[PDB]
């Protein structure tokens, strides 16, 4: 429903410190 | 977790600690799936070869934490059990095969900007995400090291790894209701879940719909961060009909 | 060693 979207990340469009290395392996 | 890092506030706000009521202390990791159902592994509440049995009353879980020992005030939710269930197929004789258990509150939790739910992966996300090389994320309040422990809870980022070379890293039968992670030697990186991280999410973040899903439970290793050697999770989409199963029926 | 936790829930 919401599930999965961080209030203080998704939700205001802010990333967190490691997030990126996964995407990056997600190829 | 061993070799990770302390986690931001708020980077994990399904995480959930599993803690005994007397002596109080750290049982295990869980998550929260909704406003009354946390996700966790069996192992953390039955293994009779170590005459563990918890039953309601002998647990809490708190929801919406950072650091492991503080009573986070205005924070964290404390939340009683109100039924604990086991998959009857557990495989607590043998490899944890099925090492999976769910515990409904006795009351819905509020979320908040510190506590909210994980999404639990369907068949296609499960087939797009579990692939080898894709990294997923464990967090935990377990220890630092095989063999002290955080002030806060502790994030590490590893890669899902080859099903063969899961299966020759170790002499246990592995199933398809588990999968491993962890970064080889020859890569240089690293991390592991520990003692303590038991039962807690590894997630991953679909580049599809930027949600979370919890893809593993952490469910078995030997040692921790060991060179040749890697966690073992428990494969939350193969026994996602269980989970359906219990909260449609209770 | 753990913080105490309110009475309330034990
Ligand atoms: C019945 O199946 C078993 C039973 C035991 C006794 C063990 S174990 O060798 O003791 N491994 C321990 C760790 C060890 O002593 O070396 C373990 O996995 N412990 C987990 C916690 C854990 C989880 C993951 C990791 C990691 N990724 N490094 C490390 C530790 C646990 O609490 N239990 C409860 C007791 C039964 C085993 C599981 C294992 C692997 C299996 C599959």
């Amino acid at each position: 429903a919401d599930c999965g979207l961080r209030p203080l990340f998704e939700k205001k469009s802010l990333e967190d410190k490691t997030e990126r290395e996964l995407l990056e392996s997600y190829i | 977790i061993v070799e990770g890092s302390d986690a931001e506030i708020g980077m994990s706000p399904w995480q959930v600690m599993l803690f005994r009521k007397s002596p109080q202390e750290l049982l295990c990791g869980a998550s929260l799936i909704s406003d009354r159902w946390v996700l966790t592994a069996a192992h953390c509440l039955l293994y009779p070869p170590w005459d563990k049995n918890f039953t309601e009353n002998d647990l809490l879980v708190r929801i919406g934490k950072h650091s492991r020992t503080r009573y986070e005030r205005n924070i964290e939710k404390i939340s009683m059990l109100e039924k604990i269930y086991i998959h009857p197929r557990y495989n607590w004789r043998e490899n944890l095969d099925r090492d999976i258990a769910l515990m409904k509150l006795k009351k819905p939790v509020a979320f908040s900007d510190y506590i909210h739910p994980v999404c639990l992966p369907d068949r296609e996300t499960a087939a797009s995400l579990l692939q080898a090389g894709y990294k997923g994320r464990v967090t935990g309040w377990g220890n630092l090291k095989e063999t002290g422990q955080p002030s806060v809870l502790q994030v590490v980022n590893l890669p899902i790894v080859e099903r063969p070379v899961c299966k020759d890293s170790t002499r246990i039968r592995i199933t398809d209701n588990m999968f491993c992670a962890g970064y080889k030697p020859d890569e240089g990186k690293r991390g592991d879940a520990c003692e303590g991280d038991s039962g807690g999410p590894f997630v991953m973040k679909s580049p599809f719909n930027n949600r979370w899903y919890q893809m593993g439970i952490v469910s078995w290793g030997e040692g921790c961060d060991r060179d040749g050697k890697y966690g073992f999770y428990t494969h939350v989409f193969r026994l996602k009909k269980w989970i359906q199963k219990v909260i449609d029926q209770f | 060693d753990f913080e105490e936790i309110p009475e309330e829930y034990l």
